[PDB]
């Protein structure tokens, strides 16, 4: 069984101290218990083995204590980078009984930032194919929530468009956010404005991104 | 060092998965290799791991389904996980234990990048890279893929890193991926922009060119 951590999920300020707990039912053996942080898209990476020793090169904001079954991360000045999956591991024994946390995700707040917007048509290679992808992006915002519209020739469009959001990013917290709008050849060569509207509480108004094709 | 993982990607039910783990440089270590997997949105679960001395553990999930082996003349190590349903869709990793123990997890200090494996009956396809032309924006679009990874776009050959995001791919409602990756550059850069591409399960290497 998973040993088990609390909490799911936390959320706290750059600079705040915040802790994860990590519970066993059987006791470690001879201080097997190690923390890993995952960011995405990434490998976990050994923050703390032993109980408490720090891998190298780790900043000191990270300490980890406890014993026998009680077991805890400390971050103590959050910082945008700590963004990441944190998971203890521990072992039992010496014969196979070793396991994993379910996990704890750790986001960080920040002060609201207004996007950037981005607008790229087709290129002439997709063209030449039968299909045709609008890409609208938005970039650097804060927090998540965002509302991507498309139009085309002024006329409001469902069901053609997929976005997708990277994670906080390391530096500054942000967000950044890709919309795709996906027409058949024939249907985009009969229109001429193609726009996204982005609607964010970081703008005071929606902001409009668009090209005239051709 | 690094623990260069490989696989085939996209495998069908009931076939057998082969995947290695090779350590591409010299370590006076003598360590222990750990299998782990992913599966997608969820936590890490130990599949088995192989001692300093050979010696070879099996969670109790996996005891009857993986093999794990080393290849000394190699410095390649190898799981075998037979039968693959859908549930076995997941990112593999293998770890490294200093200390040369088969089964522990409290002291992973090497990882590989993980090699994805989605067991599915769709077909492979490879991908078509389409640039995203105009501070500003530009990038790189990769769409029409299966199965999702393993899929790699890096920009100038690694070489710019700076404000580059790549974001998760999504499934279109044809059943394929597709997914941009952009960078933000210096708003009257002229510089050569090459976003490289590979989709191993498709054998697919692009490298495109992204001009004004």
């Amino acid at each position: 069984i998973q040993m088990t951590q609390s909490p799911s999920s936390l959320s706290a300020s750059v600079g705040d101290r915040v802790t994860i707990t990590c519970q066993s039912i059987k006791s470690v053996y001879n201080n097997r218990l190690g923390w890993y942080q995952q960011k995405c898209g990434k490998a976990p990476k050994l923050l703390i083995y032993e109980t408490s020793i720090l891998t190298s090169g780790v900043p000191s904001r990270f300490s980890g204590s406890g014993s026998g079954t009680d077991f805890t991360l400390t971050i103590s000045s959050l910082q945008c980078e700590d963004f990441a999956t944190y998971y203890c591991a521990g072992g039992f024994d010496r014969s196979g009984d070793t396991t994993f946390g379910q996990g704890t995700k750790v986001e960080i707040k920040r002060t609201v930032a207004a996007p950037s917007v981005c607008i790229f048509p087709p290129s002439d290679e997709q063209l030449k194919s039968g299909t045709a992808s609008v890409v609208c992006l938005l970039n650097n915002f804060y927090p998540r929530e965002a509302k991507v519209q498309w139009k085309v020739d002024n006329a409001l469009q469902s069901g053609n468009s997929q976005e997708s959001v990277t994670c906080q990013d390391s530096k500054d917290c942000t967000y950044s956010l890709s919309s795709t709008l996906t027409l058949s050849k024939a249907d985009y060569e009969k229109h001429k404005v193609y726009a996204c509207e982005v609607t964010h509480q970081g703008l005071s108004s929606p902001v409009t991104k668009s090209f005239n094709r051709g | 060092v690094q623990l260069v993982e490989s696989g085939p990607g996209c495998v069908k039910p009931s076939e057998t998965l082969s995947l290695t783990c090779t350590v591409s440089r010299f370590s006076l270590i003598g360590y222990a290799i750990t299998w782990i997997r992913q599966p997608p949105g969820k936590g890490l679960e130990w599949i088995g791991g192989i001692s300093s001395a050979a010696t070879t553990f099996y969670s109790s999930w996996a005891k009857s389904r993986v093999t794990i082996s080393v290849d000394t003349s190699k410095n390649q190590f190898s799981l075998k996980l037979s039968s693959v349903t859908a549930a076995d869709t997941a990112v593999y990793y293998c770890a490294r234990d200093p200390r040369g123990y088969g089964a522990a997890l409290d002291r992973l200090d090497l990882w590989g990048q993980g090699t994805c494996v989605t067991v599915s009956s769709f077909s492979t396809k490879g991908p078509s890279v389409f640039p995203l032309a105009p501070t500003a924006c530009l990038g790189c679009l990769v769409k029409d893929y299966f199965c999702e990874c393993p899929v790699t776009v890096s920009w100038n050959s690694g070489a710019l890193t700076s404000g580059v995001h790549t974001f998760p791919a999504v499934l279109q409602s044809s059943g394929l991926y597709s997914l941009s990756s952009v960078v933000t550059v210096p708003s009257s850069s002229l510089q050569t922009y090459i976003c490289n591409v590979n989709h191993k399960p498709s054998n697919t290497k692009v490298d495109k060119k992204v001009e004004p």
